[PDB]
């Protein structure tokens, strides 16, 4: 279509780290979006669809406790401020210590009133856990409404 | 009717710690990822800490990071940033703020880092 | 601008345990004609309509008893007032450290204007309203 | 509207499988979207929003660690390939032996092509909660 | 072709306990919230209980909190409505409804509280 | 240039195993349901196993269900097929495919189940 959209999965190469790409196989940057500093900038002003899933795994639990984020913040061209438009928190494990994989993923999604040239952020705390070898698994989408 | 007070500032000698402390009000303060800037003497503005609403993500540059912890108190509406080893190459005006060029700073808080 | 009808309304963090959806907020919608009334979003017009919510519920020491927590989404007809449930899931939360569950919901949906739809739990004592983001609830038409 | 659009809700009457079901109520497959062979089928090229939810419910944890997962998949028309667009994975319990729920929430925009087949698939359909209604679907929408 | 047929209504003494059926068929029972409603003499109708479909999510009016439990039963397409420490305003003619103004109520199941 | 090669292939008799191997290049292995096929002589290719990306979604006509196991090693870019108590009737070449027609199908891999050597 004409529509502002976006569909960006992480890079699988990248190392301990959360890494946007526009991949040519089922991912997206189009009609005015630009993937800049890890960010998808907003072309035009008007209402979004903002969405993100990550996919956290470990091997066993740890002695100290586990918290997992995930988050789609909001950087205004105005004032460069950053705000919190969707998020969440997991509580991997409850115990510690054989060694049995645990998987926790996290789903975000709403609409917002954006203005040309604000930023959006999808980001997590522990890059670590983040499993974005597989393909799937790991993204983050706009699209104009 | 934004607000920021900085506060904590001092005389530290190196190897030495120090924590600011930071007020906020006039904003939703638990919607706004924070940060701590600094200003040295004849230096650019320098962003040392960003964190985010819930505080379980933290960001650095490789200047501070080991050495700095950013932290936030969203029922108190304070932030905080606990400096330990401080350097002479620490001493400066530090500032918390909404944007890492330093939008709504104050009149900061002076920490100088002397024998 | 658009005119197609539009919401996202968020849980106050004044309100005490319970889910009270407010709109007069940054980073909040509704407009185009959707109305907030009696906790519920009012489909001002017929048609397709993409609807969502998230909810985290948060807990000081996995509960002492077998507590299930869900979020659902409700049809409300605009006569004969029946409640049909649309989206619904139901979490085990961990069988003192912090406990978080995250429940998200979406789809779409053909309604009938002055069709209700309420975004409801069971257990607002566990409800994480304070932070930002953590409890919405939108639709738009499509 | 006159948009390709899609909300296939889990069969109840299945024992052990996950089949799509385009009831009257609440549920759609209309403006050209066909369900054939358990996998929406695309009638036109375009963008397209596609989504599903599973909740797996199990009385309580086997001796075998469990892993779960749900998986939007893409079938190209030209040589019926069959590429992940959407995937998570669960781990239900952590030790052996008061029942457990896990949901899974897919969400996603695609550029899809006319004769495109979407399949919503999960590992263990003997832990898949579709007795009571709307805990289960898969849907598109042509944007 | 919806129905609902109540059950359970008798004579109880203040401070009695009385358990409520309700068989429903001709729709699917389990995707809708469903309501126990009554009817006292000269009273407008009161909804009572309201249950959701997952049977986790219940809701009471001031009127009859901590003494009513509404509960449901998907596989016996049953709703039931216990009554505890009940008291004589309650005496009423009780309904199961898909909606708190009575829709597709049945006969009805009296209930009457007297010394 | 996607190429799979199959390997693994030989002489079995009546009850016997054989691992059939598939080198994958040219694609992104870790995006792709994998499947393998076979061609017996006068008989129409035959999909034999399906295999999801990570590896958890299985599925296999009812000729070899219970006896075939397909499985994949994604950071190896490789696929595999545990063929158990072989019988005469699943003697055919042998082709790992990105579909259950056939496609990107390499070389194959000559499984031969005989009672005589």
């Amino acid at each position: 279509s004409d529509k502002p959209v976006a569909h960006v999965v992480a890079n699988p190469q990248a190392e301990g780290q959360l890494q946007w790409l526009n991949r040519r196989a089922n991912a997206l940057l189009a009609n005015g979006v630009e993937l800049r500093d890890n960010q998808l900038v907003v072309p035009s002003e008007g209402l979004y669809l903002i969405y993100s899933q990550v996919l956290f795994k470990g091997q066993g639990c740890p002695s100290t406790h586990v918290l997992l984020t995930h988050t789609i913040s909001r950087i205004a061209v105005s004032y460069q401020t950053k705000v919190n438009l969707l998020s969440a928190i997991k509580s991997p494990c409850q115990r510690e210590t054989e060694a049995k994989p645990w998987y926790e993923p996290i789903y975000l999604g709403g609409v917002f009133q954006l203005e040309k040239g604000d930023r959006l952020s999808a980001e997590i705390n522990r890059p670590d856990y983040l499993d974005f070898a597989e393909s799937g698994q790991v993204y983050f989408g706009i699209i104009a409404l | 009717e934004v607000q920021l007070v900085e506060s904590g500032g001092g005389l530290v000698q190196p190897g030495g710690s120090l924590r600011l402390s930071c007020a906020a009000s006039g904003f939703t303060f638990s919607d706004y990822w924070m940060y701590w800037v600094r200003q040295a003497p004849g230096k650019g503005l320098e962003w040392v800490s960003e964190i985010n609403t819930n505080g379980l993500i933290t960001k650095y540059p490789d200047s501070v990071k080991g050495r700095f912890t950013i932290s936030r108190d969203n029922a108190k509406n304070t932030l905080y940033l606990q400096m330990n080893s401080l350097r002479p190459e620490d001493t400066a005006v530090y500032y918390c703020a909404r944007s890492p060029s330093g939008f709504n700073r104050g009149q900061g808080t002076l920490v100088t880092v002397s024998s």
